[PDB]
């Protein structure tokens, strides 16, 4: 999930594209 | 940025800058 991807892990802003509608 | 972490309001801000006015959602935090 997004919190384990980007908050408690380091995320690429590119991975945020998966959450757009 | 080797050490980027986005939590709370920062995560909402970053989603909005990437997605524009398409909107965005996530089904579960984890």
């Amino acid at each position: 999930g997004i919190v384990e991807q980007c908050c408690t892990s380091i995320c690429s802003l590119y991975q945020l594209e998966n959450y757009c509608n | 940025f080797v050490n980027q972490h986005l939590c709370g309001s920062d995560l909402v801000e970053a989603l909005y800058l990437v997605c524009g006015e398409r909107g965005f959602f996530y089904t579960k935090p984890t």
